[PDB]
């Protein structure tokens, strides 16, 4: 599924109060961040430049630096007749996706309150359905400047499609990488009397893919459910498998984890 | 909308009593992204815990990472405090190696 955006984050506390925020993302891996104290572009990573140089980059940082005063200035000025009341937040995410190593399509839309309000397609603001009146007289706003929306269309059609095949090729040797889990066995809630709750748990893993499941010898107990994949500070991931079952019944139990990083050995614990 | 939060709390490895360790706080599907996170070493706040960029899913809600080193012992107790406009009081979590 790949896909790489750009995020933005507008919030209007009070009348004398407010914060946003930008930021470049490559799926869950943060990649960039906009710093207003200074006004530039920063680069977590070494491979953050993608194949772009500094010229360019440059360009970038002027359009930033000029769009989200703009946009932020602009809100609060048009939030009293559009009826956006106190308080309230703006959301934004705009960048492009990969179908099989092919690109694939590029999107940028817009959100009120937690929920869809504008999207931006084939060069022109259009109002999302649900959100009636106030997201019709938005679009007649943003349509009236060509201008800015011809500049808008060229960073989703050309700037990001060149980008995403840049960063990914030169963020290689970091996003192939293969780490190895380790495992462990714990007892969770029961869910009452004469039964038991078996816990597996599976953490630091990368990639994302793992297969766990709760065994009896070569016959898989399906009733085995698997939590969220949920993150770890250091960028790999971390899962639990539980089971519930009779606890005279709870002898010959065993976990099993299959990775791509484990070269064909199995990890198995025994109950 | 308003959504309310979702709150997960995890080590990264096996509890080993007296070995360093980190704690872990995922706090997701909320809205609006206004929040106070914080947590406890036996019910007094922790100083100098670190958190991820804030950042939203395909539905608009926001998600957080708040993480520490700690050493667990026989007898400390962890556990992580959230507040929210969605919670009539603020709502804690602790951590059971079971
Ligand atoms: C860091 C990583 C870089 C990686 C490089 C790889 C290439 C990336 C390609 C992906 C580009 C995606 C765009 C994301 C922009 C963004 O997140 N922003 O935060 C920019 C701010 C606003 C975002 C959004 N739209 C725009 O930016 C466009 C669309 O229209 C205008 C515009 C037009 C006229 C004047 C000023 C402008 O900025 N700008 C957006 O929120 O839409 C509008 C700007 C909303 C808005 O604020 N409109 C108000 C405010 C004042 C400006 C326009 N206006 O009428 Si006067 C209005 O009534
Ligand atoms: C940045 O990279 C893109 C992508 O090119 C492909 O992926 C690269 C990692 C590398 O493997 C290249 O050999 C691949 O071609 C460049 O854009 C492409 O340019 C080629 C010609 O070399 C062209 O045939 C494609 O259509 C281009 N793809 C587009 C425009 O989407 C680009 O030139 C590189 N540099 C910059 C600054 O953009």
């Amino acid at each position: 599924p790949l896909s790489f955006h750009v995020i933005w984050i507008a919030s209007f506390y009070n009348h004398s109060w407010k914060q946003n925020l930008v930021s470049g993302w490559l799926s869950d891996l943060q990649t960039h961040t906009w710093d207003s104290n200074s006004s530039t572009i920063v680069f977590l990573w070494p491979w953050s430049r993608g194949n772009f140089s500094n010229e360019e980059w440059k360009e970038l940082e002027t359009l930033f630096r000029i769009r989200t005063i703009r946009s932020f200035e602009g809100i609060r000025r048009y939030a009293h007749e559009l009826q956006f009341e106190y308080p309230f937040e703006i959301q934004v995410t705009g960048g492009c996706e990969l179908h099989s190593g092919k690109v694939s399509g590029s999107f940028l839309q817009l959100a009120y309150q937690g929920s869809d309000f504008v999207s931006f397609q084939n060069n022109s603001w259009l109002p999302y359905p649900v959100a009636g009146n106030m997201a019709k007289h938005f679009c007649k706003v943003l349509n009236q400047n060509q201008h800015e929306n011809d500049i808008t269309h060229n960073l989703l059609s050309d700037t990001c499609p060149r980008f995403i095949l840049g960063l990914l090729d030169a963020g290689k040797a970091h996003l192939q990488r293969q780490v190895k889990p380790e495992a462990w066995l714990s007892h969770g809630p029961s869910p009452g009397p004469g039964h038991l709750q078996l816990v597996c748990h599976v953490s630091g893993f990368y990639p994302k893919p793992v297969w766990v499941m709760w065994m009896r010898g070569e016959q898989e107990q399906q009733g085995t459910q698997r939590g969220d994949i949920l993150p770890s500070a250091d960028g790999t991931w971390y899962l639990r498998a539980t089971l519930e079952v009779a606890a005279g019944e709870a002898a010959d139990l065993s976990c099993r984890v299959k990775h791509s990083s484990l070269e064909g050995q199995d990890i198995v614990l025994y109950w | 909308i308003q959504r309310t939060p979702k709150i997960q709390v995890y080590s990264r490895h096996p509890a080993e009593n007296g070995k360093s360790n980190f704690l872990n706080c995922y706090v997701s599907g909320f809205h609006p992204s206004d929040i106070e996170v914080d947590l406890l070493k036996n019910g007094e706040r922790i100083e100098k815990v670190e958190h991820s960029d804030l950042s939203f899913s395909k539905d608009w809600s926001f998600y957080l990472l708040y993480y520490t080193e700690f050493t667990p012992t026989e007898k400390d107790e962890y556990a992580c405090r959230v507040n929210h406009v969605t919670l009539s009081q603020p709502k804690i979590v602790k951590w059971d190696r079971d």
